[PDB]
RNA sequence: UAAGGUGAUAUGAACCGUUAUAACCGGCGAUUUCCGAAUGGGGAAACCCAGUGUGUUUCGACACACUAUCAUUAACUGAAUCCAUAGGUUAAUGAGGCGAACCGGGGGAACUGAAACAUCUAAGUACCCCGAGGAAAAGAAAUCAACCGAGAUUCCCCCAGUAGCGGCGAGCGAACGGGGAGCAGCCCAGAGCCUGAAUCAGUGUGUGUGUUAGUGGAAGCGUCUGGAAAGGCGCGCGAUACAGGGUGACAGCCCCGUACACAAAAAUGCACAUGCUGUGAGCUCGAUGAGUAGGGCGGGACACGUGGUAUCCUGUCUGAAUAUGGGGGGACCAUCCUCCAAGGCUAAAUACUCCUGACUGACCGAUAGUGAACCAGUACCGUGAGGGAAAGGCGAAAAGAAC
RNA sequence: UUUUGUAUAAUGGGUCAGCGACUUAUAUUCUGUAGCAAGGUUAACCGAAUAGGGGAGCCGAAGGGAAACCGAGUCUUAACUGGGCGUUAAGUUGCAGGGUAUAGACCCGAAACCCGGUGAUCUAGCCAUGGGCAGGUUGAAGGUUGGGUAACACUAACUGGAGGACCGAACCGACUAAUGUUGAAAAAUUAGCGGAUGACUUGUGGCUGGGGGUGAAAGGCCAAUCAAACCGGGAGAUAGCU
RNA sequence: CGAAGGUGUGCUGUGAGGCAUGCUGGAGGUAUCAGAAGUGCGAAUGCUGACAUAAGUAACGAUAAAGCGGGUGAAAAGCCCGCUCGCCGGAAGACCAAGGGUUCCUGUCCAACGUUAAUCGGGGCAGGGUGAGUCGACCCCUAAGGCGAGGCCGAAAGGCGUAGUCGAUGGGAAACAGGUUAAUAUUCCUGUACUUGGUGUUACUGCGAAGGGGGGACGGAGAAGGCUAUGUUGGCCGGGCG
RNA sequence: UACGGUGCUGAAGCAACAAAUGCCCUGCUUCCAGGAAAAGCCUCUAAGCAUCAGGUAACAUCAAAUCGUACCCCAAACCGACACAGGUGGUCAGGUAGAGAAUACCAAGGCGCUUGAGAGAACUCGGGUGAAGGAACUAGGCAAAAUGGUGCCGUAACUUCGGGAGAAGGCACGCUGAUAUGUAGGUGAGGUCCCUCGCGGAUGGAGCUGAAAUCAGUCGAAGAUACCAGCUGGCUGCAACUGUUUAUUAAAAACACAGCACUGUGCAAACACGAAAGUGGACGUAUACGGUGUGACGCCUGCCCGGUGCCGGAAGGUUAAUU
RNA sequence: AAUUCCUUGUCGGGUAAGUUCCGACCUGCACGAAUGGCGUAAUGAUGGCCAGGCUGUCUCCACCCGAGACUCAGUGAAAUUGAACUCGCUGUGAAGAUGCAGUGUACCCGCGGCAAGACGGAAAGACCCCGUGAACCUUUACUAUAGCUUGACACUGAACAU
RNA sequence: CUUUAAUGUUUGAUGUUCUAACGUUGACCCGUAAUCCGGGUUGCGGACAGUGUCUGGUGGGUAGUUUGACUGGGGCGGUCU
RNA sequence: AGGGGCGUAGUUCAAUUGGUAGAGCACCGGUUUCCAAAACCGGGUGUUGGGAGUUCGAGUCUCUCCGCCCCUGCCA
């Protein structure tokens, strides 16, 4: 499903407003993208379904560090 | 219930 | 004149039988309701 | 525990027991067909079809055992592709489903009210989904206060229908503060000096107190009416027992019990003590949670509907300081107070009752009370989901009417 | 009962018996009553516990003003001789009652909306695999053999067996009329009628599910129910109406 | 020494009522003053049960048709037997599938059930009855389609789908005639056959796949030809002389 | 001997002809709309065995389990609340007449339909017949009556040349005899030849079966005598037609239809179903597919782009998030 | 004219008489060219009109055969129903009387018939109206929204040229 | 101040060429007894396409509703202070 | 019937909408032509349907009255 493998972002629900404040139910989905990340330690490309916010944290945290948390999370990358 | 036929005025 | 009921044991068991009902949770919820109600005959299977 | 006993309609037959292997009650085991998470495969549930291995032989067969999937772990093997990796085969553990309500979370209406109807209300209700426990959740201040102070969370009564929110309509509706119930605080973000300290979890070992069968348990006769006395009329007696029930009409003394006094081979709860197995206590010096806080955009949650709107959560886009520093004090700034987020754990006070036991009712008494006092979620109806009844009383004793 | 008005030929009732509708909680106001009284009273909770404790609070004894404030006065105004509102007047806590408010709010009754399920054993379409269509006619293309042409074309005869072809049983349809209408039957029977090798018909399975299906299209059909199925829930929806 | 209840009677109050009694019944009932209400019913096309009305009226379910004698029996238009008559005969006969579940056969009975009576019954009761290597199913095989390891996707639930695994209405080995029971038969019996596997013996010996190929294997219509089922006649056999 | 029965015995048990919708035939011929799969079965070799195993063949032998099996099954046993004038798939298909599974009468077989008995009114239902007239009835020839078969003769406008057409209209039909005692035809034995020899070939015609026609005679009012079995013609509206539709008051001029045109769509197609994956479209590719309107065929389809849509253009005006 | 209100338009044909039909006329209230126009063989349980045949359709019904209806025996409903000792007339009267006034008539009670009335029975009227009812449907009604489409940012980089 | 010529800078506008994100319902290899999927190789495309947030337009495609009263019945007409 | 519109030169139409009514054609007169017309020059024309008003003043504004158009007259 539409779940980020790094941040865990999942769809949330809200309201469409209007000039008359009419509220209609909607969904907010993450900006997910399938990317092949180069992991140096295994000299391999591993494909992850990540959000755009997740992409920013990968540079800051390091590719190895995030995967270590993923193995702790048992997300089965 | 049934089929009340009719001659309703018109 | 042909009516709404034409018996067919194979069709009856494949449609409402114990294995057909229990295959899905929705049918399993029917069994749960009938078990809660205390029905003598849970499903239509003999 | 026992002189009676082989469940009921429901007799009978054939028997078993009588002083302790009848029966009955309880504890612990044994057995526990088939279907069902169903798990060897399949399947129209209670059926069909196997494989492997061990052991049997009358050479026709036969009897057990194992063989689901997924998760986790460990071995062995094993591509493209040299290592590897994916993958594959075993072996260990664990999970599967069911179940009333209560709980947390993920989703989430409309009728209705507004005398219409869009914002709003209904309502984060109904319902669906996920997960957990006996409770859950929450929880140890980047909290409130106001220049005085308080000191985790939860629950109750106030504060108060106040302050506010709101087509400022309908309606929604606090907090501060106060009185109570109950109270408990800790760990990691790191190394030493000490040292196994406190404490917690496993387990045995006893004690105490329960639970699962039980034991004893007081004291009245006469007469009258009457089918029958427990009633009447007399005269007694017991009471830590005059709670109830039954007995041929209303029984303290007829029976079962009740008040009291006792009981456990075995299993088990609870609590204390104690022994092992882990578990680390104390001191010093450090360290002090970053794509985070904050911001832009779109929503949501706070009583608070964007409003001048703080605070909280974030789908999106950005993005700090970091103790010489930050957060908050309902726009915002200064001053001053207060606290230290971006890591965790935590009993009690709280909610509920499918179920067990006892007891209670100005609750019902067969069209009432559960739909069901009766072989009722039955008969019956409907393809199905589902809907769903009617139906109690002979008499003290069946003596149920020989002829 | 409803009405200006009912013997009314307006509604209701075959009869009896049973059942069947002003209640409950909280808050508020008013009356009655009881207690205390410028005071009255506690809530949660504690408690051998309907006592007692708990005065946390609540109402009242002081109001005026938007408010700050002032205060038996106060506001208005620059100021009032003024004017508005106040100042002599007992309240408060129980109990009962009359009301109101929030809850279903005396009871019964909608057509509907929403939510979760059950239904294509009927019917509609489609899919797979099977079956059925007596008999009698008409005689296409093509083919052969002639006649004709340089060769065709063309023509004749004979073979052939084409068709949402013909007549007509089974089968399928359902146009007319009669009967039947508390039926033999919740759509049929009788006498006629249309199609009847096809866009045919049928058996057995399968698939499409409710704002959806399916529809050679009528708002038709989707289990005797269809301009939005059925079942349960929201739900005792709502009903200025009877 | 007769409570409530019921059913009469009498008295009494302004009323809702009250008091007492005779009978029924056979065990509860309850003063007074207070307290609490599921506290008072004729109606709501009210609800449930019982009972009327129409009413001994309509109807007694195809206009295919009955009649008689005898029998059984308490009783015969309806049952049994017999003789006639009539009806169907591409069905109103016979055998199945689907579906039902004992309705089958025998004995016994007539309350209820049968639109009447019933001796009878598909009614009640008690027994009996369903016999398979070849018929089916199961089994092997697949169609549509379903499920679906992993996998892809999706708030959750879940959706789709690969390898696979199910799923006949289709494809796959083999039995016929005769006899027999109150009720069963290609199942039992008699006679005569056949098939697929297992094992063993003997002889001769290339076997072998989840693989390849072949086969299985397929339309509509039409036209005949060769046949049989079957029927007719003759012959034959037996019987008949009306 | 118990009306059953039981036991014993038991003759002929042939031919010809007719003849299927069954079989050969899952064939043959032909057509376009171009008509399952898999396994069993046969065969081929890989790896893995090739002394073995395994295969082939012949005997002997075992095994073939389990479940269903009664009965109803176009109905009183199933679906319709009923012992319900309804519905329900397959198999079997006698005689006479007949083209026939129509129809009539029968066989085998099975039934008389679970209230009767009387009476013989009105009226109602289902039928029969009808003087005279013959649609005067009525919204309307509704209904009824009538027509009805085979052979032959004959047959118009119009036509898309097929039709219209069974157009209309008419004639002959029984029975007996003769042609010809039972014909033409069909079938075909014996016999006689031939065979590289059989379920053979050629002759051969016995015996069966058997129309149709003509002639002669004969009966009746009537000979397609019953049942069965078109009413016909003329003008015209609408729709081309076969078909489909409101299960249960509407079968039509409505829908569909072939044909025509416009438009979209270049295939990871458009489009549609799906939060998505995917699927259909299509295992198709513009000679294709989707949508829309019209609705065979014949002759034709004119004028308006102002309005509203759609398409193309993009300079300018205006204009969001963002900065 | 499936289209013509006036309208039975006018004329002709058909009839004894034709508001229908057929042929023309054009004055098209308010036909018209793929929401196709005009024709069209064949087809049609198609609509209208006419003729022959044919007849109980009718003038005008009669008889007969069956099944009911009627009588007897057996079994044995239903809808409905405030209670009835349930006459006519005229008048009155929630304004159309079995029930009121006046008056007339009428012995008590069945059976077979006919339906004028009991504003007969059936079903809280479908027409009409109302409610600040319901539902579907339409659109340039309102407010939204799926979808489609535009741009910015993100996924998303490099170099060069203007 | 104007006119501004050049100068660096900071943002954009196109155009061209790349590959390395991303796409591939191209080919090939493996998982593998596999028209799924995944991985690998390669080709093609390529900073587009596509998707997310925000945003303008369109939108009976689908919803929730409104659409007055008086009135010699209503509608139409007229009226509403 | 009811409601809206219309009446302007000889015929078809503008109007200003409170203060003075135009255009086209037609008509007339004069050119041109052998002549007619076509063409050229020049020009006169109106109670603005009728009435009653409103105004200092109406074809204009108001209301009736004639004539001519356009709409409606519906549910049973
Ligand atoms: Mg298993
Ligand atoms: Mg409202
Ligand atoms: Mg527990
Ligand atoms: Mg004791
Ligand atoms: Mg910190
Ligand atoms: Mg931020
Ligand atoms: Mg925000
Ligand atoms: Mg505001
Ligand atoms: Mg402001
Ligand atoms: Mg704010
Ligand atoms: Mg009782
Ligand atoms: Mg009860
Ligand atoms: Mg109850
Ligand atoms: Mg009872
Ligand atoms: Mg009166
Ligand atoms: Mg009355
Ligand atoms: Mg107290
Ligand atoms: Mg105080
Ligand atoms: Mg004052
Ligand atoms: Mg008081
Ligand atoms: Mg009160
Ligand atoms: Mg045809
Ligand atoms: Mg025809
Ligand atoms: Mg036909
Ligand atoms: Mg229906
Ligand atoms: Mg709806
Ligand atoms: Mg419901
Ligand atoms: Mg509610
Ligand atoms: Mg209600
Ligand atoms: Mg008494
Ligand atoms: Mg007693
Ligand atoms: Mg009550
Ligand atoms: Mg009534
Ligand atoms: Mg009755
Ligand atoms: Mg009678
Ligand atoms: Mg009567
Ligand atoms: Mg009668
Ligand atoms: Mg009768
Ligand atoms: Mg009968
Ligand atoms: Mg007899
Ligand atoms: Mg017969
Ligand atoms: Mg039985
Ligand atoms: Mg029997
Ligand atoms: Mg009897
Ligand atoms: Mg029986
Ligand atoms: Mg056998
Ligand atoms: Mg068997
Ligand atoms: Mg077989
Ligand atoms: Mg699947
Ligand atoms: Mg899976
Ligand atoms: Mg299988
Ligand atoms: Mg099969
Ligand atoms: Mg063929
Ligand atoms: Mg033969
Ligand atoms: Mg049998
Ligand atoms: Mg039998
Ligand atoms: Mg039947
Ligand atoms: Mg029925
Ligand atoms: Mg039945
Ligand atoms: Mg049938
Ligand atoms: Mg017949
Ligand atoms: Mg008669
Ligand atoms: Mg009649
Ligand atoms: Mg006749
Ligand atoms: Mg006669
Ligand atoms: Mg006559
Ligand atoms: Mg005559
Ligand atoms: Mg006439
Ligand atoms: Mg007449
Ligand atoms: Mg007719
Ligand atoms: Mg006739
Ligand atoms: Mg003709
Ligand atoms: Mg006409
Ligand atoms: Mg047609
Ligand atoms: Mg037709
Ligand atoms: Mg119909
Ligand atoms: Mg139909
Ligand atoms: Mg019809
Ligand atoms: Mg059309
Ligand atoms: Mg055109
Ligand atoms: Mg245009
Ligand atoms: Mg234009
Ligand atoms: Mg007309
Ligand atoms: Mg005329
Ligand atoms: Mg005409
Ligand atoms: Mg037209
Ligand atoms: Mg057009
Ligand atoms: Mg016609
Ligand atoms: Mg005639
Ligand atoms: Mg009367
Ligand atoms: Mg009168
Ligand atoms: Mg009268
Ligand atoms: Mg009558
Ligand atoms: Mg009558
Ligand atoms: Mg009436
Ligand atoms: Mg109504
Ligand atoms: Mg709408
Ligand atoms: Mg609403
Ligand atoms: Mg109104
Ligand atoms: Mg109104
Ligand atoms: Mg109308």
């Amino acid at each position: 499903s539409r779940v980020c493998q790094v941040t865990g972002k999942r769809p949330v629900t809200g309201n469409n407003r209007s000039h008359a404040l009419n509220a209609t139910k909607r969904r907010f989905l993450p900006n997910l993208h399938s990317h092949r990340f180069w992991v140096e330690s295994e000299k391999r490309f591993v494909t992850l379904r990540v959000s755009a916010k997740g992409m920013r944290v990968i540079d800051k945290k390091g590719i190895d560090t995030v995967l270590a948390e993923l193995r702790a999370r048992g997300e089965k990358y | 219930a049934a089929a009340a036929v009719r001659n309703a005025r018109w | 004149m042909k009516r709404t009921f034409q018996p067919s044991v194979l069709k009856r068991n494949r449609s409402h039988g114990f294995r057909a009902r229990m295959a899905t949770k929705n049918g399993r919820q029917v069994l749960a309701r009938r078990r809660a109600k205390g029905r003598a005959r849970l499903t239509v299977s003999k």
